[PDB]
């Protein structure tokens, strides 16, 4: 039920391990700063001839595109 | 230099074999007999259902230059379960690297495929088969549970192996952890007794291996070529690997310790694409027990005459110091697109030196790209940057190219005579190539010639036939030849003594052997190896005195010694060779007496003067006219003494004036060459000092151009001494009336 | 006075009109005989011959049609019918000037990075290639385009060889379908058509490999070398922009796929368009790559993705002449690049002539950018679109033909308008259309009598028979 993992996480309010206003995200590849990067960054350099795993811009955490 | 190339031991193998991709020595320590190790990695075997398996060949050097294969795998495919083929052993490239220590034989497939034991796949894990006389077992490191690309399923191992020597081998796959590449190090001992047909992913105690890297090192190539060598302070041998996709495809070499597998040394290409690691050779090439790390970037473009890139290839050679310095230097190739860093075999002691040599093969060099080989010889400051003999292909293309050099091996004494040999792979052809070194017979030979000053007068020698008693100078000369390996007590020497060399243009010769009374003396040795400086005692005797051309120049003897080649080893006549580095000509230098002062040179001062004695001349009329010169030489001897009076268009010479005792009677010519018409009177031969000539020429003067109010004569006195040879230029005008 | 006239002139009138350009004719019989009847016109003038009787034809040039070259059909030669009327024994000098203002013959190829790391740069691949061919079709109006596609060696370890069904779709293993894997495959032969180029390129799908560098420099060196496959004009500008996302294979991979023989260079494309000796040739190396570049004098181009800006740029340093371009969202480095390659184009105007009758001589003088007159030169360099030059051509004959009327035409190198001459060879006299035929005028000889002179036949050597 919390938003945040760690509880010393800044992003996330101590008193009720929830989001603090104005932040998204806690924790990821595409989380910067408590905010979602943008839409399309590359986040996961692949081994291989394979796609560039990229940033939803509404989520935190690189989806699989492999 | 010694390499014998007019007659080299050829073997052949079946047509698009690749017979000839790998080679080696096999030198069993129980035998006496050694046999040549070819692999043909497209060789059609005799195994149940594969196709084109690859084969490696022993081949008897002793007689009929026989190959035959050695049957490391007979049996097929191996299957998994009923209708589950375990392994697919066609095109596995087997035999594409071959290596031997004394009786064991490492043989590998890189491109062996295999069937995982989880699911149905085809990955070139490689395979080596390890032989050892009698057991043959095989080593397939990279055959382990990790199975996948970013595993060890498509290592290839055996891409690149060698032995190291405490019984150890260096295995390299350059597929490993995607493609990073790997080096993995097995006792030979634990891979005989680890070995059982059951298991297949057998787990071996005491291996050395190289862990996966981050992903930013992937396709580096690691274990593309490989090498051993001692690089720190213990004994055993350590591991060059070449990595020449790494440092974003500059290429790089890595140095492992031989122990621990420990980074130990680094080297980095200074151009991209060049392939900087496509060969790697460890070798002390100084003679100071510190081994040293060649490197081949047979891709490398380097600057032409006009400032363009040219591929022509590279070598780097990098000598290690006491410390982990290491001084590098660069050998850049010969001709453009011609790969030269593409193999480098070490060739030991191929002149019994004292400092090891080594092998670098441009395979697509040479006339018609069939493939050169250049032999470097080790120094003590490093390698000689000048190569001393060149090995060319001699095949055709067939279809692909002959590639003659792309594998080379040596450094093994194959016929016992003490130099060690060469064998050069063309599989482009499927031939194998052994090159036998010769014998090196290093002469000392000396000229020493009775006191270099000859005197003319001095003429106590008697001579045969007319006893003229003219001077006499003797000439003595020695020979002594000494050389390593096998090679018969006494050579044949044969000597030829020329003298008056660097005058001999045609022209006099003035030094005449007494006997032969010919300036040429041929004479035959015999003489031992190791012994004395045999000398032979000859008497030269000089002309008369007043016969040949000048006694300025001083009289060359020239001596040239060659050895006879009919010296064989009774096996298809081996010839030895004399040392390249030795001056196989020697020249001594013998002076003539003449007295000219301290300096030992003559110095003259040459005086002319004239008068005219008419002072005046009639146009219409052919006038008598006489002129008196004065030549004299207050200075010292003056030879080949001869004034020059260059009489103009107008005037010719008539004669000499003998009806007066005051005036001499000088032997005069009409002179016309070149351009110019002049009169010469010969002064003496040589002109002594302080010696004051007077004479009188008479002439006929009839005007050319009705206007010329003058008649100039130029008057000069000109030696052929060296310095202080001519007189000043004396100009004496008689006026037209 | 007596001059080269008054010796070789005197015969006749043709004879006279023939011998120089400066000697003139008198046709009044006022004139005594013993004056000279081939001399300067201000001699006959000084020699009170009749100036209606005095036959001196100037050889001059007229031009006809001299609309303007034209500016940015269109006028490239002015002028372009210059009428040449020439006396025997003449030289007469007229000028022309070449301005090049039509557009220059680009031909682009377009290589596309078709493996499965390119799954997200399609889009940018194809956008690029349509935003090339609106460029140069907004550049210049001679466009010819066209495009392949590659992936690599189709050998192990590089395919998916295994299972079966990885055979024919690549991504089984992954459980989803791409297109079976080719090392070089030639799609559209280099047309004017934008269109069809538009819709093959949007067709393109990618395919999947193993490892992350390609082969590209194989698609390169086919690209190059397949003249007649690719669709290469002689007398064009030839780019090539390549396109891809990672690493490259180079010389010397592929001993690990079992490939030990080296790549020389010749053309492997057959009907099929597919690189036949994919899995039997070694990867070309940058040297023979840059050769057969400078050989088919063709401009690489690299647009490549950000990672991969640097490596591609130290290997443009290693191949001069190359440039490398961001690929991305928007294409505005790869058709800037584009841009400077068309803006770096320079013509020459190398003067020909055909049919020149044998009896003419021409000489040119050719007036360059540097505006320094370098005679016996006809072709200048460098030039550029609206740029012109000139030229001076002074035409001289020997003699005298009996055609009466030659024409040669004389062009630029290249261009599609020429200039044409009408070469009207005087070789006579207008008197001489009203000649008298024999004896009769001549006094009682029977001889021939024309402009004001007669001339006798055989044996007959007086003035007047
Ligand atoms: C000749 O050239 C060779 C090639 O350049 C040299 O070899 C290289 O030496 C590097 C050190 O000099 C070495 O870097 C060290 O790598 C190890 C690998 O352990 C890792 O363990 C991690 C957990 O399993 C995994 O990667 C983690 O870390 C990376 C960042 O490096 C993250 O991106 C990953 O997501 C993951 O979190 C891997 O499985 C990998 O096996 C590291 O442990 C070392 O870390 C040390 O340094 C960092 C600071 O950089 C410290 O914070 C840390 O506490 C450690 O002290 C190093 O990064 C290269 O791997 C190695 N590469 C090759 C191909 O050999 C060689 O050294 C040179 N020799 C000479 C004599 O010049
Ligand atoms: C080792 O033995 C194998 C026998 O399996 C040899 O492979 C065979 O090589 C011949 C070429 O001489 C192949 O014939 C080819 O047939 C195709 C049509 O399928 C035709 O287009 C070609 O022009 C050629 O005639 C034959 O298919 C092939 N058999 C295989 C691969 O199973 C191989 O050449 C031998 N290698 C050596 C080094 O001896
Ligand atoms: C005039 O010419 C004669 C040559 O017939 C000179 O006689 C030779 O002179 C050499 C040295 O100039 C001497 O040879 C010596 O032989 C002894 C052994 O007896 C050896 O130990 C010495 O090292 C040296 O080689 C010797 O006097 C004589 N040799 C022969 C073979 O005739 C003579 O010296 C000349 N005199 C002058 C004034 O130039
Ligand atoms: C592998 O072997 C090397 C050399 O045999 C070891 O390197 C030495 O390590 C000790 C203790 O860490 C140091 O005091 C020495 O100075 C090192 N010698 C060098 C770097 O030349 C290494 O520790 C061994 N183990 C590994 C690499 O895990
Ligand atoms: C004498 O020996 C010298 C070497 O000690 C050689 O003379 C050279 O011959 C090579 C090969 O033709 C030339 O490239 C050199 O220019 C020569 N140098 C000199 C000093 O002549 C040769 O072996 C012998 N030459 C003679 C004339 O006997
Ligand atoms: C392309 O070439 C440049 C120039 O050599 C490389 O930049 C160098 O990178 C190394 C990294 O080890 C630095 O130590 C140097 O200081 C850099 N020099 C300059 C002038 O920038 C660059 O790394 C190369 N990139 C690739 C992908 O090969
Ligand atoms: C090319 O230019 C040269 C130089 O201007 C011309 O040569 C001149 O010709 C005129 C007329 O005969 C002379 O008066 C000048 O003295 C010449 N100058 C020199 C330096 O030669 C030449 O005629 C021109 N040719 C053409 C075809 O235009
Ligand atoms: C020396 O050898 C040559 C050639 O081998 C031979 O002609 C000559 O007779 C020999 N001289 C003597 C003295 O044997
Ligand atoms: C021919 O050259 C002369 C110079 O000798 C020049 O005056 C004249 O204009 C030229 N002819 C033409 C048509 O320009
Ligand atoms: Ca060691
Ligand atoms: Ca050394
Ligand atoms: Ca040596
Ligand atoms: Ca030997
Ligand atoms: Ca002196
Ligand atoms: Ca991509
Ligand atoms: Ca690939």
């Amino acid at each position: 039920e919390c938003d945040c993992s760690s509880p010393e996480n800044p992003c996330c309010d101590a008193a009720t391990c929830k989001l603090r206003p104005g932040a998204q995200c806690g924790e990821g590849l595409c989380c910067e700063q408590c905010k979602f990067s943008r839409a399309g960054k590359i986040c996961r350099i692949p081994r291989g001839d394979m796609p560039d795993d990229r940033c939803t811009g509404q989520s935190a955490d690189c989806p699989r595109y492999h | 230099f010694n390499l014998d190339v007019d007659s080299p031991a050829e073997y052949s193998g079946p047509e698009g074999s690749y017979f000839g991709f790998a080679v080696d020595f096999f030198v069993p320590s129980a035998s006496s007999r050694m046999f040549l190790l070819v692999g043909a990695p497209k060789a059609n075997t005799t195994q149940p259902g594969i196709v084109e398996g690859g084969q490696v060949l022993k081949c008897d050097w002793s007689s009929t230059r026989r190959c035959q294969p050695i049957e490391f795998d007979a049996t097929g495919n191996r299957d998994y379960a009923k209708d589950d083929p375990l392994e697919f052993k066609s095109h596995q490239w087997f035999g594409a690297s071959v290596r031997s220590k004394q009786d064991k034989i490492l043989a590998c497939a890189p491109l062996y495929h295999w069937r995982t034991e989880m699911k149905q796949e085809r990955e070139p894990v490689g395979t080596c088969f390890l032989q050892d006389g009698t057991k043959t077992v095989e080593y397939a490191p990279c055959r382990s549970q990790d199975i996948d690309a970013d595993g060890q399923g498509f290592c290839q191992g055996g891409f690149s192996i060698d032995f190291t020597k405490a019984d150890r081998v260096l295995l390299g796959g350059p597929g490993s952890f995607y493609w990073q590449g790997q080096l993995i190090s097995d006792q030979v001992a634990e891979i005989v007794s680890k070995y059982d047909p059951n298991v297949y992913s057998i787990k071996y105690n005491n291996q050395l291996a190289t862990r996966t890297a981050q992903a930013i090192f992937d396709d580096s190539y690691l274990g593309y070529s490989v090498a051993v060598g001692d690089f720190n302070g213990d004994g055993i041998d350590d591991f060059v690997s070449g990595v020449p996709r790494a440092a974003r495809t500059l290429g790089m070499v890595y140095i492992y310790d031989g122990k621990n597998m420990s980074s130990l040394y680094n080297f980095t290409g200074e151009q991209m694409a060049a392939y900087f690691g496509f060969s790697v050779a460890a070798t002390d090439i100084n003679g100071d027990d510190y081994a040293d790390v060649f490197i081949g970037a047979p891709l490398f473009m380097d600057r032409g005459s006009d400032g363009k890139l040219q591929e022509v290839g590279q070598v780097s050679v990098s000598l290690q110091r006491a410390s982990g310095d290491f001084q590098t230097t660069k050998l850049n190739g010969f001709e453009v697109f011609a790969r030269f860093g593409s193999a480098i075999a070490p060739l030991g002691d191929l002149d019994q030196d004292g400092f090891n040599d080594i092998a670098i093969a441009a395979p697509y060099g040479g006339e018609d790209k069939k493939g050169i080989v250049y032999i470097f010889n080790g120094r003590s400051t490093g390698l000689n940057a000048v190569p001393s003999q060149i090995l060319e292909g001699q095949w055709a293309a067939r279809s692909m190219p002959p590639s003659f050099g792309y594998s080379m091996k040596g450094a093994t004494d194959i016929d016992k005579n003490g130099y060690p040999d060469l064998i050069v792979g063309a599989f482009g052809v499927d031939r194998a190539i052994l090159y036998r070194a010769r014998p090196v017979i290093t002469v000392n030979a000396g000229l020493e010639v009775y006191p270099s000053i000859l005197n003319q007068d001095n003429k106590t020698c008697s001579l045969p036939g007319t006893a003229l008693k003219v001077s006499c100078f003797n000439v003595r000369f020695c020979l002594k030849a000494d050389g390593k390996g096998v090679l018969p007590r006494k050579l044949n020497f044969q000597v030829e003594l020329l003298l008056d060399k660097l005058k001999q243009k045609g022209a006099i010769r003035r030094a005449l052997f007494l006997y032969s009374r010919s300036p040429s003396h041929s004479k035959n040795m015999t003489i031992s190896r190791g012994g004395l400086m045999q000398c032979e005692e000859l008497i030269a005797y000089l002309r008369d005195e007043s016969e040949f051309r000048d006694k300025l120049t001083p009289i060359t003897i020239f001596m040239e010694y060659r050895l006879d080649y009919r010296t064989a080893a009774d096996t298809t006549g081996l010839q030895p060779i004399l040392n390249q580095f030795t001056p196989a000509n020697i020249s001594r230098q013998a002076h003539i007496l003449l007295d000219c002062g301290e300096d030992n040179v003559c110095k003259p001062k040459l005086e002319v003067s004239v008068d005219s004695d008419q002072k005046k001349i009639y146009i219409g009329d052919d006038n008598p006219l006489t002129l008196i010169v004065k030549a004299q030489n207050q200075g010292e001897g003056a030879y080949e003494a001869e004034l020059i009076v260059s009489i103009p268009l107008q005037a010719d010479f008539i004669g000499v004036v003998r009806n007066n005792e005051a005036l001499a009677r000088l032997s005069c010519a009409f002179k016309t060459e070149n351009q110019t018409r002049q009169v010469v009177c010969d002064l003496g031969n040589p002109m002594k000092a302080g010696t004051q000539l007077l004479a009188g020429l008479r002439f006929s003067v009839h005007q050319q151009s009705e206007m010329d109010t003058s008649v100039k004569f130029d008057l000069q006195i000109q030696s052929s001494n060296l310095f202080d040879k001519v007189s000043p230029v004396v100009s004496h005008k008689v006026d037209l009336a | 006075g007596p001059n080269i006239c008054t010796t070789r002139g005197v015969s006749s009138c043709q004879q006279c009109l023939a011998v120089s350009p400066m000697c003139a004719w008198c046709s009044d019989e006022a004139l005594p005989l013993g004056s000279p009847r081939c001399d300067l016109k201000e001699n006959l003038l000084k020699d009170n011959c009749a100036p209606e009787s005095i036959e001196f034809p100037v050889s001059e040039a007229r031009v006809l049609e001299d609309r303007p070259l034209s500016d940015k059909q269109v006028t490239q030669v002015s002028p372009q019918r210059i009428a040449l009327r020439l006396r025997p024994d003449d030289s007469k000098n007229f000028s022309i000037q070449v301005r090049q203002v039509e557009d220059y013959p680009v031909d682009i190829y377009y290589l596309m990075d078709l493996s499965y790391s390119m799954k997200d740069d399609l889009w940018s691949i194809q956008n690029l290639g349509t935003k090339l061919a609106t460029q140069m079709r907004k550049l210049t109006s001679n466009l010819r385009i066209g495009f392949g596609a590659f992936v690599d060696k189709p050998v192990s370890p590089y395919m998916y060889i295994s299972p079966p069904e990885a055979l024919e779709n690549p991504c089984y293993d992954m459980k989803t379908t791409c297109l079976p894997m080719f090392g070089y495959k030639h799609v559209l032969t280099l047309t004017d058509q934008v269109t069809r180029f538009n819709e093959e390129v949007k067709k393109q799908s990618v395919s999947r490999n193993r490892d992350a560098p390609e082969g590209g420099f194989d698609a390169i060196m086919q690209a190059t070398v397949c003249d007649e496959k690719i669709g290469w004009r002689n007398d064009a500008s030839h780019l090539l922009v390549f396109t891809t996302d990672a690493k490259t294979h180079i010389a010397l991979d592929g001993r690990l796929a079992g490939i030990v023989q080296p790549n020389d260079g010749q053309c492997h494309v057959g009907s099929d368009n597919h690189y036949s000796a994919s899995t039997t040739m070694d990867y070309p190396s940058l040297g023979l790559m840059t050769e057969k570049l400078s050989q088919k004098n063709i401009n690489l181009i690299f647009a490549v993705t950000e990672n991969v800006v640097n490596l591609y740029q130290n290997y443009s340093e290693l191949i001069p002449g190359t440039t490398v371009g961001v690929l991305s969202m928007d294409s505005s480095n790869v058709l800037q690049l584009i841009v400077d390659a068309y803006g770096k184009i320079r013509s020459k105007v190398e003067l020909e002539v055909r049919d020149l009758p044998e009896e003419l001589s021409l000489s040119f003088n050719a007036t360059c950018l540097n505006n320094e007159v370098i005679p016996g030169l006809k072709s200048c360099m460098g030039l550029k679109i609206g740029d012109t030059v000139s030229f001076s051509i002074e035409a001289k004959v020997r003699g005298c033909p009996q055609e009466k009327e030659k024409s040669f035409t004389i062009k630029p190198v290249g261009f599609k308008d020429s200039l044409i001459v009408q070469v009207t060879f005087d070789c006579d006299c207008a008197c001489q259309a009203q000649a008298e035929p024999n004896s009769h005028r001549c006094n009682n000889g029977n001889g021939t009598f024309e402009c004001g002179v007669c001339r006798c036949g055989p044996g007959w050597l007086g003035s007047q028979c």
